[PDB]
DNA sequence: CCTGCATCCGTGAATCGAG
DNA sequence: TATAATGGGAGCTGTCACGGATGCAGG
C-alpha cells in the first residue's frame, strides 16, 4: 500500500524474481529513460547494468568473412553460416591457425635483351618488366649447383659451389624454369625461357632497380622485398598473445602452452594473422586504442569523456564498462549504465526510508478530491495506513527485519523425557535453519561469489 | 512461484563453456593470483587485502563490506586509497592490476558456468536431512573451493577437480547440520559403520543382530556395552508437537510434567523447614547459634573456618569449635525431646 | 476512462472427556 | 585435493460459504 505495489509486484521483489529501480543515474531502455521504482527483468538488468553482447559458433573447417575489430550492424554476415543480429564490435576468440607473413628483403639479378625490357627506376606488383618478340633463353652466368626456391608466383634461383651461393637469378610471371632442385649447371646453359611479355607476381615488389649495359643486352641487379606466409597450428589448451597484424622480431613468443614445447615463437621479422576462430563475439562497445601506460583499468565504470589512458589524450565517447585488453593493447569501454536496481527486503527496507510521510500525506488528501469513486477509496485507504504511522510514532521501514527476534529456551524447551529420551520443539528446528542459511550467506558475502 | 525451478531458471542462462573457453577461464584465474602474488611483492601490501580490493572493483559497489580475514576494516574510502595506491604504477607493474582484475572477472565467470554440475550432483544426495537448495547452496561453496585450487597445466576437465570438492562440501554439510543434536564428523562416521554393519548382519543372519554380534564384527575395541552406549548417543530427539490421536487437539507435550519449577508443596516444605530451623535456633543463644548460622551458612549463605568465626566473635578457633559443638549437641537434645524436624529428614 | 459483475484467495466452521 | 561427469521430483484431487481484493469487458 505504501509503496504502491500489487501482491504480484511486490512479490517478484521480495523473492528475487524482478529488481526494482532505486537511482537509474540516466539508463535508458528502448528510446525510454529509466523510471524509479520501475521493475525490471533479469534481462533487462543485464541489458542495462552490463551491456549486450553474443557469441556466434563458427562451423568446422570454415574461415570468418570479417576482420578483427571491425565495426557490424545488425543482419550483417560475419561467416558464411552466420549472421550477426546485433550491432557492435566483431572479436576473434579462439584462431585455429595462425598464418605469420615474414619480411623478406634479398637482391637477386636478371638478364634481358635491351629492346625488349622497359626502363623504370623500381618496378611494381603486376607491371611489365619487358615486352618479348621472340622467346628469350635465360643464360646461367655462373658454374654450381641450383637451388630452386618458388613463390606462388615467380621463382628464385640461387646457384652455388659448395656451400656457398655463387650467384642469385629472379624470375617473374611469364617465365618458366627449365631446371629442377639440385640440377647442376655450367655458364651459358638455359635456367628458364621467357615467352611473350613478361611482368611482376602480385606478392613480391622490387623496390630498387640498378642497370648495367653489355652488349645488345642488360643486367638488372634488384633489391627485392616479399613476404612469404608460414601456418602454425593452435591447439585448444594454447593462447596467442599477438594481436591482428602485430610486428614482431626473432625470439618473440606467439602463441604460448602448457609445456615448453609446441610453443610457437616467431622466427624473424614480419606480421601476424589470425584465422579460423572457435567462434566471434559480437559487443555494443567503443574501440580507444592506446599507445601509453593506461590509467584506467578493467572493471571500472566510466562515463562520457572520462580520462582513459596516455596521460589523458584518449577519453570516453559513450557510458560504459571499461575492460582493458592488452592482446590487442586497447581500452574497451562495453556500452552500459551503471544502475542501481535490486531486489529483496533490502531494496523494499530503502524505499520505505526514503519514504516521507507528510508529503504522501498531502498527495493523497489532495487527491481525495477526484470526483472518482475508485480514486477516493484507495486514497482513503493509503492515507488511513499513511495516517496510522504518523499517529503511532512508527517507521514503516521497521516492517522490515534486520534483526530477528530469539524466543527465550524455556518457552521453545529442549527437555529429557522419562525414558531419558528427548523431545523439543518445532522452533528450534526453524531456528537452526535461519541460522544455518544466514551463517552460509555471511560466508558466501565474504569470500565473494556470484550474483546468481 | 517454485524456488526450485527458479533457480534452474537462473542457471540455464548461463551457457557451458567450450574446452578452450574453460582453459581460457582457468587460466586467467591462476595467472590473476600470479598477479596478486606480484603485486603483493612490490606494494609491499597484505595478498588479501590487495585481492578483496579487485575483488571489489570487479563486483562492484554493489557489494562493500569488512572482510574477518584481513586486518583493517574494508570500506569504500580505504578501497579507494589502495586502489588509487595501485594504479601509481608504472606500465609493466601496473599490468599486473590488469591481470589480477581480468582473473577476478574469469573466476566469477568459471563459478557461474558449472554450477549444472553441482544441480545434478546434489540431487543424489537428497532425504539425508537437508533441503534439495541447502545441499545446492552447500555444493556452490564447494564450487568456489575448486575453482579456487584448481591448477589448469594439469589438462583435466574441470569437472573431474569439481566434483570432489563438490561431494565433500555437500557431505560436510549433511554430515553437521542434519542432527539437532550436533555430532562431530567422525563420531557420525562411525555410527553410520555401525549401521551399515548391523544391516550387513542383519542381511545375512535373517534377524536384527544383537549387541555382540555387532560387537564381534566391529573388531577389537568393540563390545557389546560400548554399542549400546554408540546407539544411545545416536538418539535424536523427538517433535513436542507429535500428534496425539487422530483429531488435532491434542499434543505429545501435554503429557509432559515440568520437574524444574517447584511445585507449592515444595516451597512451603521449604518455608516450613526454615522456620522450624529458626524455632530451633531460638533454643540457643544469639552467639552460638550465630555461630552456627555462619558455619552452615544460614546467614549470607557462606560456610566459614574456624578462624574466620574466631576473627569476628573475637575467641580462639577452638572455642569457636567447642561453641559449635555444644550448640549441635544441645539441638540434638531439643530434638530428641520436642520431635519436630524429624519429619523435615526426609 | 469509470461502473458493474465475474472471480480469486484466505478465512472460519460448539463443549467436555480420553488418546 | 585430479578419467569425466553440468536444468528436480512428486504431486493427494468427495466441504463450503463467506468477505474483500483483482481484473475483466461494457456503457
Ligand atoms: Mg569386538
Ligand atoms: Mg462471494
Amino acid at each position: 500500500t505504501l509503496l504502491d505495489l500489487s501482491a504480484t509486484e511486490l512479490e517478484q521483489v521480495l523473492y528475487f524474481s524482478k529488481y526494482i529501480v532505486l537511482d537509474p543515474k540516466g539508463a535508458i531502455l528502448n528510446g525510454v529513460p529509466v523510471e524509479k521504482r520501475q521493475l525490471l527483468t533479469d534481462e533487462e538488468y543485464r541489458e542495462l547494468r552490463y551491456g549486450k553482447q553474443e557469441t556466434y559458433p563458427l562451423p568446422p573447417g570454415v574461415d570468418a568473412l570479417v576482420k578483427d575489430g571491425e565495426e557490424v550492424v545488425k543482419g550483417q554476415e560475419l561467416a558464411p553460416g552466420v549472421v550477426s543480429r546485433l550491432d557492435g564490435v566483431a572479436l576473434y576468440r579462439f584462431p585455429r591457425r595462425v598464418r605469420v607473413e615474414y619480411v623478406k628483403k634479398e637482391r637477386a639479378g636478371l638478364r634481358l635483351p635491351l629492346a625488349a625490357w622497359v626502363e623504370k627506376e623500381a618496378y611494381k606488383p603486376g607491371e611489365i618488366l619487358a615486352e618479348l618478340p621472340e622467346p628469350y633463353l635465360f643464360r646461367a652466368e655462373e658454374e654450381g649447383v641450383v637451388e630452386l626456391k618458388e613463390l606462388e608466383e615467380g621463382a628464385f634461383l640461387v646457384l652455388r659451389r659448395e656451400d656457398e651461393p655463387v650467384a642469385t637469378y629472379f624470375l617473374p610471371v611469364g617465365m618458366t624454369p627449365l631446371v629442377v632442385h639440385g640440377e647442376i649447371v655450367e655458364k651459358g646453359q638455359p635456367l628458364a625461357e621467357a615467352k611473350g611479355l613478361l611482368r611482376m607476381p602480385r606478392q613480391v615488389r622490387a623496390a630498387q632497380v640498378e642497370a648495367e649495359e653489355e652488349g645488345e643486352t642488360v643486367y638488372l641487379t634488384l633489391f627485392l622485398e616479399w613476404t612469404e606466409p608460414k601456418d602454425y597450428r593452435v591447439q585448444p589448451h594454447m593462447n596467442v598473445v599477438v594481436p591482428e597484424g602485430a610486428r614482431v622480431e626473432a625470439g618473440d613468443k606467439i602463441v604460448a602452452a602448457i609445456d615448453p614445447e609446441e610453443e610457437v615463437i616467431a622466427e624473424a621479422e614480419g606480421v601476424v594473422h589470425l584465422h579460423e576462430p572457435a567462434s566471434i563475439l559480437v559487443v555494443k562497445a567503443r574501440v580507444y586504442p592506446f599507445e601509453d601506460d593506461v590509467e584506467v583499468s578493467t572493471g571500472d565504470r566510466v562515463a562520457p569523456g572520462d580520462v582513459l589512458a596516455d596521460g589523458g589524450k584518449v577519453k570516453s565517447d559513450v557510458y560504459g564498462r571499461v575492460e582493458v585488453d592488452l592482446v590487442r593493447n586497447v581500452v574497451r569501454v562495453v556500452e552500459s549504465y551503471d544502475i542501481d536496481a535490486r531486489m529483496g527486503a533490502e531494496a523494499i527496507q530503502q524505499l520505505l526510508k526514503e519514504l516521507d510521510l507528510e508529503a504522501l500525506e498531502k498527495e493523497l488528501l489532495e487527491e481525495m478530491k477526484h470526483p472518482s469513486r475508485a480514486r477516493r477509496a484507495k486514497a482513503r485507504k493509503r492515507l488511513e495506513v499513511v495516517r496510522a504511522f504518523l499517529d503511532s510514532g512508527n517507521r514503516p521501514e521497521w516492517m522490515i527485519l534486520e534483526a530477528v527476534p530469539v524466543l527465550p529456551p524455556d518457552l521453545r524447551p529442549m527437555v529429557q523425557v522419562d525414558g531419558g529420551r528427548f523431545a523439543t520443539s518445532d522452533l528450534n528446528d526453524l531456528y537452526r535453519r535461519l541460522i544455518n542459511r544466514n551463517n552460509r550467506l555471511k560466508k558466501l558475502l565474504a569470500q565473494g561469489a556470484p550474483e546468481i | 512461484s517454485d524456488p526450485v525451478r527458479q533457480y534452474l531458471h537462473e542457471i540455464g542462462q548461463v551457457p557451458l563453456l567450450t574446452l578452450e573457453e574453460e582453459v581460457e577461464l582457468a587460466r586467467k584465474v591462476e595467472e590473476g593470483m600470479e598477479a596478486i602474488k606480484k603485486l603483493s611483492e612490490i606494494t609491499g601490501l597484505d595478498p588479501d587485502l590487495i585481492r578483496e580490493v579487485v575483488r571489489a572493483k570487479i563486483l562492484g559497489s554493489a557489494r562493500v563490506r569488512h572482510i574477518p580475514g584481513l586486518k583493517e576494516t574494508l570500506d569504500p574510502k580505504t578501497v579507494e586509497e589502495i586502489d588509487q595506491k595501485l594504479k601509481s604504477l608504472p606500465k609493466e607493474h601496473k599490468r599486473y592490476l590488469h591481470i589480477a582484475r581480468e582473473g577476478e572477472a574469469a573466476r566469477q565467470h568459471l563459478i557461474e558456468a558449472n554450477l549444472r554440475l553441482v544441480v545434478s550432483i546434489a540431487k543424489k544426495y537428497t532425504g539425508r536431512g537437508l533441503s534439495f537448495l541447502d545441499l545446492i547452496q552447500e555444493g556452490n561453496q564447494g564450487l568456489i573451493r575448486a575453482v579456487e585450487k584448481f591448477e589448469y597445466k594439469r589438462r583435466f576437465k574441470f569437472s573431474t577437480y569439481a566434483t570432489w570438492w563438490i561431494r565433500q562440501a555437500i557431505n560436510r554439510a549433511i554430515a553437521d547440520q542434519a542432527r539437532t543434536i550436533r555430532i562431530p564428523v567422525h563420531m557420525v562416521e562411525t555410527i553410520n559403520k555401525l549401521s551399515r554393519t548391523a544391516r550387513q548382519l542383519q542381511q545375512e543372519l535373517g534377524r536384527e543382530p544383537t549387541y555382540e554380534e555387532i560387537a564381534e564384527a566391529m573388531g577389537p575395541g568393540w563390545d557389546a556395552k560400548r554399542v549400546e552406549e554408540t546407539l544411545k548417543i545416536a538418539q535424536e530427539p523427538v517433535s513436542l508437537e507429535t500428534p496425539i490421536g487422530d483429531e488435532k487437539d491434542s499434543f505429545y507435550g501435554d503429557f509432559i510434567p515440568d520437574e524444574h519449577l517447584p511445585s507449592p508443596v515444595d516451597a512451603a516444605t521449604q518455608s516450613l523447614l526454615s522456620e522450624e530451623l529458626e524455632k530451633a535456633l531460638s533454643k540457643l543463644s544469639e552467639r552460638e547459634a550465630m555461630v552456627l548460622k555462619l558455619r552452615k551458612g544460614l546467614i549470607d549463605g557462606r560456610e566459614h573456618t574456624l578462624e574466620e568465626v574466631g576473627a569476628f566473635f573475637g575467641v580462639t578457633r577452638e572455642r569457636i569449635r567447642q561453641i559449635e559443638n555444644k550448640a549441635l549437641r544441645k539441638l540434638k537434645y531439643h530434638e530428641s525431646r520436642t520431635r519436630k524436624l524429624r519429619d523435615f529428614l526426609d
